């Protein structure tokens, strides 16, 4: 029975990639720096 | 960051509070130039009454 044999084997390496697809550490690093550089300042009637 | 960006908007609101202020200095700045004009022709005045005595 190769076939079976193929297609459990092929069915576990789709369900290994899928499972290192979602494995990963998301990361939140973008803090308020770039809002401390958009000090919006009126123009002076000279 | 939110704290500091705060704070730059309070100073910007308070800079355009002070944006009266410079419309007096420039109306004191043109009233300055009236008056040396209009004083050193009084100051010429006597001086050329002076000259002539």
């Amino acid at each position: 029975p190769w076939i079976m044999v193929f297609l459990v084997s092929m069915a576990l390496l789709w369900a290994i990639m899928t499972m290192v697809f979602f494995l990963y550490q998301p990361r939140s690093v973008s803090s308020a720096k770039g809002f401390s550089d958009r000090t919006v300042y009126l123009n002076w009637k000279w | 960051g939110f704290e500091e960006a705060i704070t730059l908007e309070e100073r910007a609101q308070k800079s355009a509070e002070a944006q009266i202020m410079l419309f007096q200095a420039k109306r004191e700045n043109v009233q300055f130039q009236l008056e040396a004009a209009y004083r050193a022709r009084l100051h010429h005045v006597n001086n050329e009454i002076k000259k002539r005595l």
